[PDB]
C-alpha cells in the first residue's frame, strides 16, 4: 500500500532506481554540485502524491533546490539545520514536531566533508535509530554525502549493512562518472556489487549503456 | 544472540517464494535447491553474513554417497568486496619504509600472512622471498588461497 | 460508598491501560502541539 | 457531597499510575510468570542426542 520512490538518475534499472518507504539509503558523490545536482533531479522524479522533504545545511535552502515546472509533486517541505552534529541528532524529532513523517521521503544533502566529524560509534548508534524510526514512521531517508576520503567511513557503512537498504557511490571521471551499486533491497529483489557508469547530459544524469 | 535454519520441503512454494524475495527484512539470506534428475542446482537470491551480502547466485551440487559436495565450477563471483583497498604484505616487502597508507598491513612471515589471507576475499597478498627452500611450501599456500578464495584476490 | 469507589477503581484501570496503550500516540499529538524544534527549522514548503 | 466527590477524585488518580504501572511493567510481569510454571506446551523437548 505504501508507495515506492524512484532516485534521480535517468536510463536506470528499475531494480536500482526504487526504494520502497520504510528504511534508509545512503549515497556518496565526490562534489558538492553533483550532489546539488542529484538532489534535484530526484525531487524533479518523483510522484505528484508523494510527500517529499529536503534538508539542508549551512545554506538557504529555499535557494539551492529547484523544483521542474514540468514534473514532479506539486511543493515541496523545505528544512534547514545547524553544520552540527546535534541537528543530525536531533532531526527525528524535529521532523516530528513539524510533520507527520508516514509515508515520506527525505533527501539529506550535508555541506562538503560535513560528516568527517561525526564518530564511527555514534554514526552507527544514527544509522540504528534511523532504521529503527523508519521501520516504525513506514518512511524512507535518502542520505547524500558529498565527501573525498571516506574508505573508513564507506567500510563502516558496508558494516552496517543491515541498518541501511542501500549503499551506492558516484566518483568524477573527468567526462563520466561512475556509480559502484554496493548492494540494495526493494520491491523487485535485491542487488550486489554492480558498476555503472552514468553521465551529465544537460545538468540530467543519464546512464551510458 | 541466536541464529535460526528454516528448512522448507516444497514443490509449488512459488507464490511463498516471491513472499520470501519480498521478505528481505525479516531474512538474511534466500537459498533454494533445485532438484534436476542427476546433481542439484543452488540458487541464493540472496544471503549476508560478516563477509558481506551475495545476491542473485546460482551453484551446481552433487550428492556424493550423501555428501554435498559442490561442482568444480568453484571459480563462482566472490560478490562482496570489501578489502579491495587492503594490502596484506610482509614485512620485508617494505625495506623498512613506513606504510603508505592505513590500508597496509605488514606481517612477520609467510605463515601469518597466509592465515591472514584465508579471510580476506579482494586484498592484495604480497608475499616475500629470500631462499629457494620456501618456493614449494609458498607455493602450496597460493595454490590453496587461490582454489578457496576466488578470482577476485 | 465503597461499593462506587471500586467502580471508579475498575473504569479507571483499563482507561488507564488504553491511554498508555496510546504513549507513541499521546507523544506524536504533543510534539506537534507545544512544537519545539530545536535545531531543524522548516525554512517554507517551496513551489 | 464534597467529601464523596473528594475520595472519588483520590480514587481516580491512585488507580492511574496502578493502570499506568501495570502496563508499563506488564512485559516483566509475563516474563516472571513463565519461569514460575506458566505452561510449557505443545513443543516438547526430545532428549539430549549425543
Amino acid at each position: 500500500v505504501d508507495p515506492v520512490f524512484s532516485i534521480g538518475i535517468s536510463s536506470l534499472w528499475d531494480e536500482l532506481r526504487h526504494m520502497p518507504a520504510g528504511g534508509v539509503w545512503w549515497f556518496n558523490v565526490d562534489r558538492h554540485e553533483d550532489a546539488i545536482s542529484l538532489a534535484n533531479q530526484t525531487i524533479a522524479s518523483q510522484a505528484e502524491t508523494a510527500h517529499v522533504a529536503v534538508i539542508s545545511m549551512d545554506s538557504d535552502p529555499a535557494k539551492i533546490f529547484q523544483l521542474d515546472d514540468s514534473q514532479g509533486p506539486e511543493k515541496i517541505k523545505l528544512f534547514s539545520m545547524l553544520n552540527h552534529e546535534k541537528g543530525l541528532y536531533y532531526l527525528t524529532r524535529d521532523l516530528q514536531c513539524s510533520i507527520d513523517p508516514h509515508n515520506y521521503l527525505f533527501i539529506l544533502v550535508c555541506a562538503n566533508n560535513a560528516w568527517q566529524n561525526i564518530p564511527a560509534e555514534r554514526l552507527r548508534s544514527w544509522l540504528d535509530k534511523m532504521n529503527k524510526w523508519s521501520r516504525l514512521n513506514h518512511c524512507s531517508l535518502l542520505v547524500i554525502n558529498p565527501g573525498n576520503n571516506n574508505d573508513k567511513q564507506f567500510s563502516l557503512l558496508l558494516e552496517e549493512y543491515r541498518s541501511l537498504f542501500g549503499l551506492a557511490s558516484l566518483r568524477f571521471q573527468g567526462d563520466q562518472h561512475l556509480l559502484d551499486i554496493a548492494f540494495w533491497c526493494n520491491e523487485k529483489g535485491v542487488s550486489a556489487r554492480q558498476q555503472l557508469s552514468v553521465q551529465q547530459q544537460n545538468g540530467i544524469w543519464t546512464l551510458v549503456q | 544472540h541466536c541464529s535460526l535454519l528454516v528448512i522448507n520441503p516444497g514443490n509449488n512454494n512459488d507464490k511463498q517464494f516471491s513472499l520470501l524475495l519480498e521478505e528481505y527484512r525479516s531474512l538474511f539470506g534466500l537459498a533454494s535447491l533445485r532438484f534436476q534428475g542427476d546433481q542439484h542446482l543452488l540458487d541464493i537470491a540472496f544471503w549476508c553474513n560478516e563477509k558481506g551480502v551475495s545476491a542473485r547466485q546460482q551453484l551446481s551440487v552433487q550428492q556424493q554417497n550423501g555428501i554435498w559436495t559442490l561442482v568444480q565450477s568453484e571459480e563462482a563471483e566472490i560478490q562482496p568486496r570489501s578489502d579491495e583497498k587492503r594490502i596484506l604484505s610482509n614485512v620485508a616487502v617494505l625495506e623498512g619504509a613506513p606504510p603508505l597508507s592505513e590500508h597496509w598491513q605488514l606481517f612477520n612471515n609467510n605463515e601469518v600472512l597466509f592465515n591472514e589471507a584465508r579471510t580476506a576475499q579482494a586484498a592484495t597478498v604480497v608475499f616475500s622471498l629470500q631462499q629457494n627452500a620456501q618456493i614449494e611450501p609458498l607455493a602450496r599456500s597460493i595454490h590453496t588461497l587461490r582454489r578457496q578464495r576466488g578470482s577476485a584476490m | 460508598i465503597i461499593e462506587i469507589i471500586v467502580v471508579c477503581a475498575l473504569i479507571f484501570f483499563p482507561l488507564g491501560y488504553l491511554a498508555r496503550h496510546s504513549l507513541r500516540r499521546i507523544r506524536d499529538t504533543l510534539r506537534l502541539f507545544f512544537a519545539k524544534p530545536r535545531y531543524v527549522k522548516p525554512a517554507g514548503t517551496l513551489r
